[PDB]
């Protein structure tokens, strides 16, 4: 997080470093000649002494932000689950008496009102996975007819698990006012045993959503789905991935996603264009499978990390790939806007700069998908068209923010900080616009949690080192927005507020300790704390310790700034975002 | 039917909506009068950009992906008489078209600088030799010794 | 999970529940690659617990790639053995060398591109090298572990030798290749029949002796249909008696192998009693059409499109004396009786 | 398998052994061992069966029998578990 | 103006400027021999395409007086070696073919500008090319 | 005057877009582009100096080969020779090469090996085939390549230089390939061109092919003739010839093939690309007539761009669609065609063509996927199309919906082309 890296680099290496035959930190004057106090003996080519009145640590600190974003706000906040296996309980006598309450708790008319809510509002989510939901009302009828039976077939229990995943998606995206009209809270409190004054907005809707997701997984376990691979497993997981299920159970969602890759690739259908020698039922089956494929590639990229090694997305949207530009733009528009995001977020952990031709190509596809989302139908008698508009517009605003962030970090082009501020205000103005009635639940999609995490973390990081006014007002606005996010995110929202508070206290630490110049590099406790957060969470993401604990009774045996670093890490620990 | 382009100095410029959709950044901003900040562009430069969009309301420009239709496109007579301005204010018009994502103004305003880089005298290419350094003084002496025989 | 599955994969669990075993193997690939350990050589800077742990993952990774190859098919799409480069304690790496050589051989089954003679000769030189390495393994008649170890190594190298000279016989019809096939089939017999005489009959329960005897008795039946020979006939009688004498712990798969050998024996009678015809370029015979349809039916059974249509919901699937002989044989000896 | 009147030539044999290279795969590799034809509408599904089955088969095996099994594995099956678990003396604990 | 696009695109730019060099030699020869009148004195000398005299005998007489009347009384004596003189008249026949092609292109360029005095009669120049080739 | 420093202080996107529209023209001593010299009545002719007599005696025999082309109007040359001292050292020019190489050779096109002034130095030619900038490879690596490759090792490699025979004499081809052999510069070049200004090949072509196996960085091969296209890159039926062919090991290496200026590529019955089994793009630059039914199109090819053509047939998809839904052509033109231009059709204008589309009420969502499978049976996994300047398509143009969206087909110069239907 520290080198010299000043403005107005020199073209050739300086005369002193060629006199000495060493490497040249090719600045003006140098990091290697400023280290020895040879400032005036290196400037004398032209103009001279130029004014380096900027803050020189900032380029190689933004190149550090490209790694800090990946290891904190992507992996350590959402995709890290610290588990000790000696303390975690393990029995199937728990879920057979827990999930039985949640399956007997949902009544019939309550479930049909959930399905009506999905049919009227959530059409942008299931139609990629399951298709039209009027086919699924018959499956809810068959579930309530087969409810009192004793011998259930596997084919029936797959539809049961699919509609319980749909019910989970309904409970997650339902507003509290519509939820209170359907469900009573008091038998649920009599079962769970908690405080009576704990209504749905206070955090019980998330509990009921997580337990309905656990009931969908319990009915998948009653299918014995590993012995019977079927596309309804993939559909149920694509419904469950529309919630905060992949962030509540980030290691269970990776194994289910690996089973969905194994289930999908079992069909051995790589081309989804219907051929001429096909059954007309087989053609519609391959069209539905092609929609499920790109929905699965989206949900497959959104869980990428070290705890998910088996990937599915093997196609590139710019410039050995298999499966792209053969498919019609109806729901690959959700993938083509994420495959355009994968091209940007692959350079986070990667230690190389993206070429500017790639960034210009991505900017051109941004303009094309802007016109393509402006070229959509506006069904004013349908509420799911506005939610599809919000999804496909919030994704292109997110990829626009990330594109101009990487322009700001890697190359520092024309007004790219102002473009970061502009698209951050566009993200705010898309989320604040949903604070009106009839669309308050649009802000519950997990992409707004991911995007607000990235944006408020970068603005809180940039406010530490660059004192500005537009950035400060933007940070006030995102702090208000993070305070006004929906409470169904819960623990991840509290951890995001904690991370923003930690970066603000780190800003207060930055304006206290004087920066230690060292010629070619700088030194500050803020830099060391930021270096150490990545090392801590990379240590938490190292499965060698769980490996040593698994292989038997093997036990793993392993200045002035140090006091400030240790007191800040003991006061504001980075391990408080893992739980 | 009207939007407001707030400049960096704080002036409000009420522009017609169809005319101001020449800017790709504003036409995408309208998916949310409707005001929007343009933080780096002065009032005079933004006024020039708005007058340029007022003339080219009905004009037809290349498809922003063309090989020769974009490079070999000549400037308009209004575009050449329009950009007989100060040099730094010309670059600030280019910066305004780069921020507002107006590709034809970033085309016609940027072929003028290309016509000024070429078409200049070899005497003041000889004069502006190492105004930015780009060469060691040993190499500068070797270059000036290499073509000393002419003059 | 990976260790318990590698213990279960030494039984007929991957053949009793083949779609469950492929899902467990996919979870084992997910669990193993979660550790992100590529190289298994001990580094000098590591904790000496961690180096022994990486050696443990090396010897687990080689066994996992062995089972990963042994469950390769259409119902197992996610692979691990493809990430190990081919060759073209120290007795655990020998098993993976022989299994990787078998992987180099049997990749030419499904593809149509015939192997070069350079490839088969390089596999032959490596086969002689690992044959010397297996013959150099010491063994104690008291220590039954070492006897079963040498039986596994020698049976695997005899299986790879038999498959190599079978590919010599098939792809090139090299002289003195049928004698090598008969010789290594007799070597496989003399390895299996030896276990009945030495009170070590549980050596013949390993899942490699069901696969190898399946391939051998199927090829000798297929070759006795078309190319008559006395040594091949005596070898087929020995294979039939040995298949009758395989242990009952294989269960239904042994009965299905006896059924397949009986079907290929009854198909020899149909090749005898029906004269081969020709149209000037191709040779029409009912035996050929029955052998076409035996692949067509099982490729239809391994087609997950109809299960996809049943899974999507309201989409429902709707569907001379030559042909008479073919349909009567397929109504009498159906190929769908090797299924369960 | 092959590539009107009658004949007795041997053109079918090089085109038929190449057909054996496909038949060996699609019968003896896949269709005999790796193909399990299933019907999901006919297959039962509950956790009211495999719980009591596992309870019986774990309560059936006793303590003295299990160490005799482990001694059999230590004495006779050393070529199998060593790639998976290494030493089985560690597993007595 | 309809034929201008496939007249520019029919040549490489290098070939187009080589041909323009060769017919500029031709038009300079026509002005220094008073075939076409000069427009003025000490100004931009320029001839229209509409009245540029092009014929078989004019092209061949240009070819004579410039290319194959290689007298050069100050530098005639550099044709003693057979290798150098072979290279020199191979250069002569290559420039002969290229100047005939350039003046064919000029005669094709004058027809779109409505020049009635531009007819090549190309079998004559092909006979000249075959003569020097022989 | 113009200020160099103020231009190099403003950021690199604006400098890119300046050096984008500055095509390759760094000098003010440029020839007139060849459209004004022909769309003019007058013919500009030459007709004394004191300093240029020193320049045309000493500087000019160094640049005799590449600049004897401009002997018409020698005012263009005596103006050129003051640029010839100082333009290659200019900060604007070197900044143009810096921002070109920083964008992987996109801005100014195709630096070129040559052999002038006894050095084997690089050269840059503009669109009028005039040199403007000549650098030796030590000087080109020193102050433009190393000046932007500060420490990142993915930008020290310079693999985008064309070789371009027909620029220069076959003796100079031999000498250039020999000096290029004695250095380690075959990985330096990026593509090769071909000339030839009855299967006979020239001497400079054989010299180029016999050292083409040693490239190991060669892509983007291109030819310019027709009687040479039919020999060295077309399949032409022959499949086993050791000598004079283009050495199949280097057929696998190339990315794309440009076909510069011809009459037909299928002069025989089939313009077959059965070999070159690893190419992605194929650009038809000024070929007069091509038939898409006469190109055999390898297993993995993606882009077929084609500019400045005079006649196109098409992939005759209309002949195969009308057999599928089983109607007449006159009933198809007036019954099934919808001509929808909702919002994304109107994005890229195409004000002269009329973009059309099949119905939804007359096709019941089966035999729409079959009507689309006809189109994908004809294209065979290509994506990029890019029709520039064209005229007179014989069959009507048929594009799929999956490829018409996201601007993956792109008709640019629309005057005589019309009525593209999208199915
Ligand atoms: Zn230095
Ligand atoms: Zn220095």
């Amino acid at each position: 997080m520290f080198n010299r890296t000043t403005q107005l680099k020199s073209k050739h290496p300086c005369s002193v470093c060629t006199r000495r035959k060493v490497k040249c930190d090719r600045m003006i004057p140098c990091g290697n000649c400023r280290k020895r106090g040879q400032d005036s003996e290196c400037m004398k080519s032209t103009k001279l002494i130029t004014a380096s009145s900027s803050k020189e640590y900032l380029p190689d600190l933004l190149l550090f932000w490209q790694n800090y974003e990946y290891w904190i706000t992507n992996i350590g906040l959402y995709k890290t689950k610290q588990r000790d296996l000696t303390r975690t309980p393990a029995n199937l006598d728990t879920d057979t008496e827990e999930c039985m309450f949640w399956m007997n708790y949902l009544q019939k008319d309550q479930s049909f009102q959930l399905m009506n809510f999905a049919m009227e509002n959530l059409g942008a989510l299931y139609f990629g996975s399951i298709g039209d939901i009027s086919e699924l009302y018959l499956r809810v009828e068959q579930y309530w007819d087969r409810r009192a039976d004793k011998n259930h077939s596997v084919d029936g229990k797959y539809w049961d698990a699919l509609i319980w995943s749909v019910f989970t998606m309904c409970i997650y995206y339902m507003p509290v006012e519509k939820l209170a009209e359907i469900f009573s809270v008091y038998p649920l409190h009599e079962y769970l045993g908690s405080n009576k004054r704990l209504n749905w907005e206070d955090g019980m809707q998330l509990v009921m959503c997580q337990n309905f997701a656990r009931c969908s997984l319990f009915q998948l376990k009653q299918c014995d789905f590993m012995a019977h691979p079927d596309i309804r497993l993939v559909q149920a997981y694509l419904i469950l991935a529309t919630t905060t299920f992949p962030y509540d159970e980030p290691l269970l969602a990776n194994s289910l996603l690996t089973q969905c890759i194994h289930t999908f690739k079992n069909f051995h259908v790589d081309d989804f264009r219907p051929l001429l020698n096909d059954d007309p039922v087989e053609s519609i089956a391959k069209v539905t499978l092609g929609r499920i494929f790109y929905r699965l590639c989206g949900c497959d990229y959104l869980q990428s990390g070290p705890r998910k090694p088996i990937a599915l997305h093997t196609e590139v949207s710019s410039l050995n790939v298999d499966v792209y530009r053969e498919e019609n733009s109806t729901e690959v528009l959700y993938w083509k806007i994420i495959s355009l995001d994968r091209d940007l977020d692959q350079y986070l952990n990667k230690s190389s700069k993206p070429p500017l031709k790639t960034l210009d190509a991505i900017r051109r596809e941004l303009d094309i998908f802007q016109y393509k989302v402006d070229s959509l139908e506006e069904d004013f008698r349908s509420n799911n068209s506005r939610f599809q508009k919000f999804i496909a517009l919030f994704q292109i605003s997110t990829v626009s923010w990330k594109l101009f962030k990487m322009y700001l970090i890697y190359y520092d082009t024309a007004d790219s900080l102002l473009k970061v501020i502009h698209y951050s205000k566009v993200i705010i103005s898309l989320i604040v616009n949903n604070f009106h009635a009839k669309s308050e639940f649009f802000n519950r999609h997990p992409m707004v949690m991911q995007t607000i995490t990235r944006v408020v973390s970068f603005i809180s990081f940039y406010q530490i080192f660059v004192e500005s006014a537009a950035v400060k007002q933007l940070l006030v606005d995102l702090t208000e927005l993070t305070a006004n996010l929906p409470t169904i995110f819960g623990s991840k929202l509290d951890k995001l507020v904690y991370l923003t508070e930690r970066l603000s206290k780190l800003k207060l630490l930055w304006d206290k300790v004087q920066l230690l110049d060292s010629g070619d590099s700088f030194y500050h406790p803020v830099f060391k704390i930021l270096q150490n957060d990545i090392k801590i969470i990379e240590l938490k993401n190292d499965e060698m310790f769980s490996l040593i604990k698994g292989l038997g009774s093997l036990v793993p045996l392993n200045s002035d700034f140090r006091t400030i670093v240790e007191e800040f890490q003991s006061e504001y620990n980075i391990s408080d975002i893992l739980s | 039917s009207n939007v407001v382009l707030v400049s960096g100095e704080g002036e409000r410029f009420t522009v017609d909506k169809k005319i101001a959709e020449r800017s790709l950044l504003l036409k995408n901003y309208l998916n949310d009068e409707i005001v929007m900040p343009v933080p780096n562009v002065r009032s005079s430069v933004l006024q020039k950009v708005i007058e340029w969009a007022e003339h080219h309301r009905d004009s037809n420009f290349p498809d922003e992906d063309d090989d020769d239709s974009r490079k070999s496109a000549p400037v308009d007579s209004w575009d050449r008489e329009f950009l007989k301005v100060d040099q730094e204010m010309l670059y600030e018009i280019i910066l305004a078209a780069n921020y507002l994502n107006i590709k034809p103004l970033l085309d016609a305003g940027c072929k003028v600088v290309a016509e000024m880089i070429r078409g200049r005298s070899p005497e003041e290419i000889r004069r502006t030799f190492n105004i930015v350094n780009d060469f060691t003084p040993e190499e500068e002496a070797a270059i000036r010794r290499e073509n000393e025989w002419a003059e | 999970l990976v260790q318990a599955y590698l213990i279960l994969a030494t039984t007929t669990f991957p053949y009793d529940e083949p779609l469950l075993a492929n899902s467990l193997l996919t979870q084992c690939i997910h669990t193993f690659k979660n550790f992100h350990v590529d190289d298994f050589r001990p580094l000098l800077n590591d904790d000496p617990v961690e180096s022994i742990a990486k050696v443990t993952l090396g010897r687990i990774f080689y066994r996992l790639c062995g089972c990963d190859y042994l469950q390769s098919g259409p119902r197992k799409p996610i692979a691990l053995h493809t990430e190990v480069s081919s060759l073209l304690n120290s007795t655990e790496v020998l098993y993976w060398k022989i299994i990787s050589l078998d992987r180099d051989l049997d990749q030419y089954l499904n593809k149509s591109s015939k192997p070069p003679l350079k490839t088969l000769d390089a596999i032959r030189r490596e086969l002689d090298i690992f044959q010397y390495k297996v013959d150099s393994l010491e063994e104690d008649f008291r220590s039954n572990n070492s006897r079963f170890q040498k039986f596994i190594a020698l049976f695997q190298i005899s299986t790879v030798s038999w498959k190599l000279f079978k590919m010599y016989l098939i792809y090139y019809d090299t002289a003195d290749s049928l004698l090598k096939v008969i010789h290594y089939s007799k070597v496989i017999i003399s390895l299996i029949v030896n276990n009945f005489h030495a009170k070590s009959e549980f050596f013949n329960r390993h899942p490699m002796v069901m696969q190898t005897i399946t391939r051998v008795v199927s090829f000798i039946s297929f070759y006795q249909i078309f190319v008559e020979s006395a040594a091949v006939k005596q070898l087929l009688v020995d294979l039939t008696e040995l298949t009758a004498n395989l242990p009952t712990i294989f269960g239904s798969k042994l009965d299905k192998l006896v059924y397949l050998t009986e079907r290929l024996s009854k198909l020899k009678l149909l090749w005898d009693k029906v004269q081969l015809l020709d149209s000037g370029d191709s040779f029409y015979h009912p035996v050929f059409k029955i052998l076409q349809n035996d692949i067509k039916i099982i490729e239809l059974k391994n087609d997950e499109m109809f299960s996809l249509i049943k899974g999507l919901g309201s989409l429902v699937p709707l569907n001379s004396d030559f042909r008479t002989i073919v349909e009567e044989f397929q109504s009498e000896y159906n190929i769908s009786d090797i299924l369960s | 398998m092959f590539n009107i009147t009658a004949s007795s030539s041997k053109e079918y044999l090089p085109d038929l052994l190449l057909f054996w290279q496909n038949y060996e795969y699609w019968i003896t590799n896949i269709g005999l061992y790796k193909t399990k034809q299933r019907d999901l509408t006919r297959t039962p599904a509950n956790l009211d069966t495999d719980t009591e089955e596992c309870m019986f088969w774990m309560n059936y095996l006793q303590k003295d029998q299990s160490f005799q099994l482990m001694n059999f594995a230590m004495e006779n099956l050393g070529a199998l578990y060593f790639g998976s678990i290494g030493d089985i003396s560690e597993l007595y604990l | 103006e309809d034929r201008f696009q496939e007249l520019v695109d029919s040549l490489k730019p290098r070939t187009a400027h080589q041909y323009k060099t060769y017919y500029t030699k031709y038009i300079q020869w026509c002005q220094l021999n008073q075939i076409i009148p000069t427009p003025e004195d000490n100004s931009v000398n320029s001839v229209p395409y509409k009245d540029l005299p092009i014929s078989a005998e004019l092209i061949h007489w240009f070819l004579l007086d410039t290319l194959i009347t290689d007298d050069k009384p100050g530098e005639k004596r550099e044709e003693t070696e057979d290798l150098d003189e072979e290279e020199e008249n191979s250069f002569k026949i290559a420039t002969l073919k290229k100047i005939i092609g350039s003046l064919n292109f000029l005669s094709k360029l004058c027809k779109v500008h409505e020049n009635p005095n531009a007819n090549i009669d190309t079998k004559y120049l092909e006979s000249v090319t075959k003569l020097h080739t022989h | 005057s113009f200020n160099p420093v103020r231009f190099l202080e403003l950021p690199i996107d604006i400098r890119k877009e300046v050096y984008f529209h500055l095509d390759g023209n760094f000098c003010g001593a440029h020839p007139y582009p060849i459209d004004i010299l022909y769309k003019s009545n007058d013919v500009e002719l030459p007709g004394r100096s004191k300093r240029s007599k020193k320049l045309l005696r000493y500087m000019y025999p160094v640049f005799a080969t590449y600049l004897n082309i401009f002997e018409y109007s020698p005012q263009l040359i005596e103006k050129w020779l003051e640029y010839a001292f100082w333009l290659r050292y200019d900060c604007l020019v070197l900044d143009c090469f810096k921002v070109n190489h920083l964008y992987d050779g996109t801005l100014i096109d195709a630096l070129e090996w040559t052999y002038l002034d006894n050095e084997l130095r690089l050269a840059y030619f503009n669109k009028a085939s005039m040199l403007e900038v000549w650098y030796t490879f030590k000087e080109y690596k020193k102050w433009v390549i190393d000046s932007v490759a500060f420490d990142e090792l993915d930008l020290l490699n310079v693999s985008n230089i064309q070789f371009n025979i027909d620029n220069l004499t076959p003796q100079l081809v031999d000498k250039c390939l020999s000096i290029l052999e004695q250095k380690d510069l075959f990985a330096t070049i990026g593509e090769v061109q071909f000339g030839q200004d009855n299967q006979l090949t020239s001497i400079s072509v054989i010299r180029t092919i016999r050292s083409m196996e040693s490239m190991k960085s060669l892509r983007k091969i291109t030819v310019r003739g027709e009687k040479l296209y039919e020999l060295l890159i077309n399949f032409h039926g022959f499949r086993d010839n050791p000598g004079k062919t283009i050495s199949y090991i280097v057929k696998r290496r190339i990315n794309e093939i440009r076909l510069s200026r011809m009459n037909q590529i299928s002069r025989t019955g089939l313009a077959d690309f059965t070999r070159w089994d690893n190419l992605q793009k194929l650009v038809l630059s000024r070929v007069a007539y091509i038939d898409l039914n006469s190109i055999v199109f390898p297993k993995n090819f993606k882009s077929l761009t084609m500019k400045r053509v005079s006649k196109i047939k098409w992939w005759n998809i209309e002949e195969n669609i009308l057999k599928e839904l089983k109607v007449d052509k006159r009933t198809f033109k007036s019954l099934y065609i919808k001509e929808d231009d909702s919002k994304f059709t109107k994005f890229f204008n195409l004000r002269h063509t009329r973009i059309k589309e099949l119905d939804k009420s007359e096709i019941n969502q089966i035999t729409y996927l079959r009507c689309q499978a006809i189109v994908w049976l004809s294209f065979r996994t290509l994506n990029h199309i890019k029709l520039q300047n064209v005229s007179e398509v014989f069959n009507n143009i048929i594009v799929p919906r999956a490829l018409f969206d996201s601007k993956r087909v792109e008709i640019y110069r629309c005057e005589k082309i019309s009525q593209v239907l999208v199915i």
